[PDB]
C-alpha cells in the first residue's frame, strides 16, 4: 500500500390505540430520526417537573376551507402560556424538552382532501420588505394563534411605519425551497379517505445540550393542504383542525427572577 | 464487482477548494484622499453561492478548514517607471483585538496574532484551521434572536436585534497589506481566497435553495418562478 | 468581547439588615473587592490585546 | 472529555514571531554627504511594545531564539534606468569586535563573525540562537547600578552610571549592507526582523504595564489615566 | 503518531506566637513562593556569622495619619548600618541573604483602617524628569529612613540643578502598573479590626547564586493604606508603624579593604 | 397539599441594647373576633398573607352594626385565644 507519515503535531494539519401522558389520554406514530426524547447524559441542579409539565395541552381550533393556504407554529413558543411549563420557562435561564404532536381532523366518507404536516428544525422564515432580517420579536413569536401562509409575495411598501412581519409563500415553504422536497423533514399525511389524525414524536435537537427557551425556538410545525377540500357538489365547506402538544423529558436550570417579554 | 458509493461520501462531496473572497490592495504614494493601501475582510462563506448552497443541504455541521491564497498583480499606468517584487502581509484579527487604522501602525507587529508573509511569484499560500466553534457544532440556521425586549425597558431599542443572527462579530477579520514602500508607479493586486472543508460531519438534512439568495438570511426578493413549462402528456 | 449571544449574567449587592454602630464610633466605612478564577478555567485562540499601543519607533 | 489548558502554556504563549526591528538600507552612488549604504542596529527587544509587554509579565526568563528576516526593495526615481537582483549581507558583531566604517572595508571578510548572504526574491532568511546569558537567567528588571561612587573619588563622574542598567554594550549589533555595486538608479530596501522565543522558562510573575512606555526603563511621562468612567450601580 | 527526526547537532536548532532568632525574640506568617531561606548548595571560603548578623534589627518608627500615601524601603540597603551585617557587607565583594520582615501597628477597637504590605523582587521605580534612568545612587538608596509615595506626578522642571529623585505614584505603584494587581507579589493585609501585625519570610531571589550587596538591591518593601485611617469623629488621627527585619542564612565572600560609598 | 417548614427569625442589635423576644409555633392557631357575634370573622381578614397582623393590649369591641369590620382582636397577655401567655 501507499506510504504516509504525518509530520505536524496538529490533527487539522493532517491530510484528509390510546396514548397516556401524565393526567392526559388521547384515543401509526412517527418518531423523528428514530430517536426518542431523553434526559441529558452524565457527560447547578436542574429542575424537572415530572408530571406538572409533561402533559397534553390543546391549542385553539382552526378552520379548513376551500381557500385555506396553510398554518404554522413555533415551539416552544406556542406553549409559553400553558400551565406551569411557561412559568418554568420564564423563571429559568436554560431549558430543554422534547415534544409529542397530535393533529386531529375528522370528516365523512363523502369528503376528500389531504393535509401534510411537517416538523422542521430551525425553521427560519422570510420577511416582507427589502430590508434583510428586519422582522421583530413580537411578530416572530405569535404564540398559540400562530400564523398563515400566502399564495404570493406581498411586499410591504411603507417606509413610514414598516410592519416587520413574515411573508411566507406556500409553494416556497416560506424559506425559498420547493414544497415537494419538504418531505425530507419528518412528516405525516392525513388523507380523509384513510385516516383522521397524525402523530409525531420530536426529540431535542440543537447544537448545544441546553439553551434558552425564550430567545430561540427549536421546532416549527407546518400544516398545508396538498389537495383542496371538497364535499359533494357544495360551494362552501369548512371543517375544524385541532392540535395537541405534550412536552416530554423537560429540564430547566438557572433560577432567578421572572422574565416578562413585551408582546405588543 | 458491484458499483460503489465512494465518491458520494460527505468528505468526497466537500473535497474541493471554493473561492469565498476577492480582495483588492493597492501600492502607491499615500495621499489625503481615500486609498486601498490596506484591506480588511470579514470572514464568512456567504459572499459566494456555490459553497453556501452545498453547505446549506444540512442544518448542523462540524469540520476543520484549509485556506489557500492566490495573489495576482498588475500595473495601471505606463509613464511612471517600474517596480520591484512586493511582499504581502496577511494578519488574522480575532474579535476584541485592535484593528489597524493605517498601513504602518503598531498593530502590524503581530506579537500574538498569527500572520503570513507572502512573496510574489512563489507558490500560493496555504494554511489550516481547526474547529473553533463555541458550541458543539456550527449552526447554518438559527431561528431566534440575541436579545429579548422587556416590558420594563425604557425604550424599544434596548431589546432590538436582527432576526436569525447570533453575534455581531464572528470569527474575526483578515487584514491584508503590502509591506513594501511605494514605487513611483502605482501597482494593483488581487488576493483570492479558496476554502476547503476537511473532516466533515453533518446533521439534519435540508432541502436545497431553489431561488436566488438575497442577503445573509433566507429572504427572497426576485425570480420566484424557477420551473419551466411542459406538457402533461408530452414525453 | 461584548456580545448578547454569550452574556454571562449580573452581580448585585443589597442590605439584608443595616449597619449598626455604637456611640463614639465612625458611622462610615469602606469595603474592598477581589476576583479570581478557579481550577476549572480555560482559554482558547490566542490573540493580541488592545491595552498597549505605539505611535513611533525609537 | 474535559477542557484542557494546552494553549495557555508558556511555550504556546510565546510561540509566535514578533517584529522587533525595521532597518533601511540604500544602494546608490557613494558621495561626500551622509548615506545609508550600510546600517548598524543594536540588538534589543524594547524597540517595540507587544513582545516587550508579553515578556515583562515575569521578572526572570531563560530561552533560545529564532530569528527571521524579510526584505522588501523598491525604486525611488524613474529616469535613471533599471537594476539587477541584489544580494544582502548581514553580519553579527559581538562586543569588542571591530565595527565597519564603510560599506567595503576589511571588516566584511567575516573570518570569525557569522554572516548571512541573502538573495532578493528567495524565501525569508532564518537562523536560530541558543541561550547566551552570562548569568543563569535573563534579567528583565535590575534594581541597581554598575558603579558605586566613593568618598575618595577625585570627581563625581567617576562613579556615575545609569540606573537599572547592567552593561553599556549587550548582545552586540547587526550590520547590514548591499554587496552589489551601485546601479545608475537608486534602490531602497527595508529589512524586517521577527523574533520567536523557544524553550522558555520564567520566574517571578509581575503585573503588566498599564501606561505607555517611556524609554528602556520603567519611567512614565504622559497618559496616566487609563481607566474610563462607569456607574457604581450601573450594569 | 507523527514522525519527527532532528537533523542538526545543536539543541537550539530543534523545533519547539513567639519567634526567636539569635538573641532576639518577638511575640499567620507568609512564606514567599513557599521557599524557606537556605545556604548555597554543593554545586574561596565563604564567611558566615551565624548569630552576629542573623537577628532582628528595628528601623525608625513612622506615623500614619489621614493624608499619608505610603512608604517604601529597599533591602539590603536599609540594613547597611546595622551592627556587623553592614561591616560584612562593606568588607566583602559578594554577599547573599534572606530576610524575615515584621510590621507592627496597634490601635483600638474604635479605630478603622487597612494596610497593604508588599514584597517586590527587583523593585525598580520611576524618575521625576524627562531624562530617562537619570536617578542618582544617593537618592536611590535612602537607607533606614526610606521614601514616600505621592498622589500625582510632579515633574522636576529645573535644568540648572536637577534633583535626580524618584517620583512614585500611589495608584501606579511607582512603576507604571495598577496597584490592584500588586497582590500578585507576596503580600499581607493588616486590618485593624482583626489583627495588628504582619510577617513575611523572603528567600534569596536573583539570576545569580551570589551578587554584590552594594550596587544591587534584591528586595523592596512597600506599605500602602488601602483604607483611610479614622477614629470616632475626630479631625486628626496619628498612630505609629514599626518595621523589624532579621537577616537569615547570610554568606559573604571576597574579603578586601573596606568600601565607603559617598552618601551625600 | 402537604408540607413542613423551617422558620428563621433575624434581629440584630448592639451590646448596649436590651430586650427579649419570644417566638412561638402553634398548631391550629385560632384567634378571637372583635364583635358580639361569634365566629363571624371573614376569610379575607383571617388570611392577611405576607403582611400578617398585630396584637393589642386591650379588647376593642367593634360597635358598628351598620358595617361590621369582621376582624380579629387579639390580646397580648391572653395570646389572642383566651389563654395566659
Ligand atoms: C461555519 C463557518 C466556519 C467559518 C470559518 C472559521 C475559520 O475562521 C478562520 C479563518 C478563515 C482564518 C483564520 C486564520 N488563522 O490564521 C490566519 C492567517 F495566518 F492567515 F492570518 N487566518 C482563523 C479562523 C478562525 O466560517 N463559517
Ligand atoms: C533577553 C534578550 C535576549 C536577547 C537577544 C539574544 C540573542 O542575540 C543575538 C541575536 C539577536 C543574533 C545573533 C546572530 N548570530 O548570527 C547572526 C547572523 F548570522 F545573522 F548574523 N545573528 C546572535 C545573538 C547573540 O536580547 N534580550
Ligand atoms: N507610519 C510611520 C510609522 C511606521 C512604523 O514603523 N510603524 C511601527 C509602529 S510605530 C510598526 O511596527 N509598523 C508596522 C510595520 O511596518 O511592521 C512611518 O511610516 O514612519
Amino acid at each position: 500500500n501507499y506510504t504516509t507519515i504525518n509530520y505536524y503535531k496538529d490533527s487539522a494539519s493532517n491530510a484528509a390505540l390510546q396514548l397516556t401522558i401524565g393526567n392526559s389520554t388521547i384515543t401509526n406514530s412517527v418518531v423523528a430520526y428514530g430517536r426518542w426524547p431523553e434526559f441529558i447524559r452524565d457527560d447547578d441542579q436542574p429542575t424537572e417537573p415530572d408530571v406538572a409539565t409533561c402533559r397534553f395541552y390543546t391549542l385553539d381550533t382552526v378552520m379548513w376551507g376551500k381557500e385555506s393556504k396553510g398554518w404554522w407554529w413555533k415551539l416552544p413558543d406556542a406553549l409559553r402560556d400553558m400551565g406551569l411549563f411557561g412559568q418554568n420557562m420564564y423563571y429559568h435561564y436554560l431549558g430543554r424538552s422534547g415534544y409529542t404532536v397530535h393533529v386531529q381532523c375528522n370528516a365523512s366518507k363523502f369528503h376528500q382532501g389531504a393535509l401534510g404536516v411537517f416538523a422542521i428544525p430551525e425553521y427560519c422564515l422570510a420577511g416582507d420588505s427589502d430590508k434583510q432580517r428586519y422582522t421583530s420579536y413580537a411578530n416572530a413569536n405569535p404564540g398559540e394563534k400562530g400564523g398563515k401562509f400566502y399564495s404570493q409575495f406581498n411586499r410591504d411598501t411603507a417606509v413610514t411605519s414598516p410592519k416587520r412581519e413574515f411573508c411566507p409563500v406556500d409553494y416556497l415553504l416560506g424559506c425559498g425551497v420547493l414544497l415537494g422536497n419538504a418531505f425530507v423533514y419528518p412528516h405525516q399525511i392525513i388523507n380523509l379517505r384513510t385516516n383522521n389524525s397524525a402523530t409525531i414524536v420530536l426529540p431535542y435537537v440543537n447544537a448545544m445540550a441546553i439553551d434558552s427557551m425564550v430567545k430561540h425556538n427549536n421546532w416549527g410545525i407546518a400544516i398545508l393542504p396538498l389537495s383542496p377540500l371538497d364535499f359533494a357538489q357544495e360551494s362552501s365547506v369548512e371543517i375544524p383542525i385541532t392540535v395537541t402538544i405534550a412536552p416530554m423529558c423537560s429540564e430547566f436550570n438557572g433560577l432567578r427572577n421572572v422574565t416578562a417579554p413585551k408582546f405588543q | 464487482q458491484r458499483r460503489s458509493r465512494s465518491e458520494s461520501t460527505i468528505e468526497s462531496f466537500f473535497a474541493r477548494g471554493a473561492c469565498v473572497a476577492i480582495i483588492e490592495v493597492d501600492n502607491e504614494e499615500p495621499t489625503t484622499r481615500a486609498q486601498k493601501l490596506f484591506a480588511m475582510w470579514r470572514i464568512t462563506y456567504k459572499d459566494t453561492v456555490q459553497l453556501r448552497r452545498k453547505l446549506e443541504f444540512f442544518t448542523y455541521s462540524r469540520f476543520d478548514m484549509e485556506l489557500t491564497f492566490v495573489v495576482t498583480a498588475n500595473f495601471t499606468n505606463t509613464n511612471n517607471g517600474h517596480a520591484l517584487n512586493q511582499v504581502y502581509q496577511i494578519m488574522y484579527i480575532p474579535p476584541g483585538a485592535p484593528t489597524p487604522k493605517s498601513w504602518d501602525d503598531y498593530t502590524w507587529q503581530t506579537s500574538s496574532n498569527p500572520s503570513i508573509f507572502y512573496t510574489y511569484g512563489a507558490a500560493p499560500a496555504r494554511i489550516s484551521v481547526p474547529y473553533v466553534g463555541l458550541a458543539n457544532a456550527y449552526s447554518h440556521f438559527y431561528d431566534g434572536f440575541a436579545k429579548v425586549p422587556l416590558k420594563t425597558d425604557a425604550n424599544d431599542q434596548i431589546g432590538d436585534s436582527l432576526y436569525s443572527a447570533m453575534t455581531v462579530d464572528d470569527f474575526g477579520v483578515l487584514a491584508i497589506r503590502v509591506v513594501n514602500d511605494h514605487n513611483p508607479t502605482k501597482v494593483t493586486s488581487k488576493v483570492r481566497i479558496y476554502m476547503k472543508p476537511k473532516h466533515v460531519r453533518v446533521w439534519c438534512p435540508r432541502p436545497p435553495r431553489a431561488v436566488p439568495y438575497y442577503g445573509p438570511g433566507v429572504d427572497y426578493k426576485d425570480n420566484l418562478n424557477p420551473l419551466s413549462e411542459k406538457g402533461l402528456t408530452t414525453y | 468581547t461584548q456580545d448578547s449571544f454569550t452574556e454571562g449574567g449580573y452581580i448585585s449587592m443589597f442590605y439584608q439588615t443595616r449597619i449598626v454602630v455604637p456611640l463614639s464610633t465612625p458611622k462610615s466605612m469602606s469595603m474592598l473587592g477581589f476576583v479570581s478564577a478557579c481550577n476549572d478555567f480555560s482559554v482558547r485562540l490566542l490573540r493580541d490585546t488592545t491595552h498597549i499601543s505605539q505611535s513611533a519607533l525609537p
